[PDB]
């Protein structure tokens, strides 16, 4: 029973750690994608404003 | 910085087009002057060479 409980606890801890790491990675990837899209939109708007100012 | 460089490029293009648009401000005037002020026999004397 001790061996079975230790194996089950180790498996549960590994699964929980993997799930937490995957969730953190997904959140970081989503944040990076949103930041990149916002930066691209801001750069495009700034370029358009600069072209209008030059005209 | 690239936008500032492009603005400087546009300023230089406007400066060049000021002379490009001065083609009619000079060529037609010179032609009219040669038709009137130069008239005929305005060939001077090429004694140097």
């Amino acid at each position: 029973e001790q061996l079975a409980n230790a194996r089950r606890d180790y498996e549960a801890e590994i699964a929980r750690a993997r799930q937490e790491a995957a969730k953190i990675v997904a959140q970081a990837q989503e944040r990076a994608k949103q930041q990149e899209a916002e930066i691209i939109a801001q750069a495009r708007r700034e370029a358009e404003r600069l072209k209008e100012e030059a005209r | 910085a690239q936008a500032e460089q492009e603005r400087i490029r546009m300023l230089s293009e406007a400066k060049s087009q000021i002379a490009d648009l001065v083609t009619l401000t000079a060529s037609r005037v010179l032609g009219a002057e040669l038709q009137a002020r130069g008239h005929d026999a305005l060939i001077a004397e090429s004694l140097a060479a």
